[PDB]
């Protein structure tokens, strides 16, 4: 699975926030 | 003398479970526990 249209969209005002658990955190859990 | 401070998010206390092929660990003792649970 894959987590550019990206820099497109933040030129309109699109915005992605980052979540609060990282990738490796989740891999601790 | 309190000020914000910004740190890593703590994953709980690191503890290492002791293995080994003859031991094992019998509860001595017990409580009772109430558990408060709320939905609408």
């Amino acid at each position: 699975v894959t987590l550019d249209l990206i820099c497109a969209q933040k030129f309109n005002g699109l915005t992605v926030l980052p979540p609060l658990l990282t990738d490796e955190m989740i891999a601790q859990y | 003398s309190q000020s914000i401070i910004a740190y890593t998010m703590s994953l709980g206390a690191e503890n290492s479970v002791a293995y080994s092929n003859n031991s094992i660990a019998i509860p001595t003792n017990f409580t009772i526990s109430v558990t408060t649970e709320i939905l609408p």
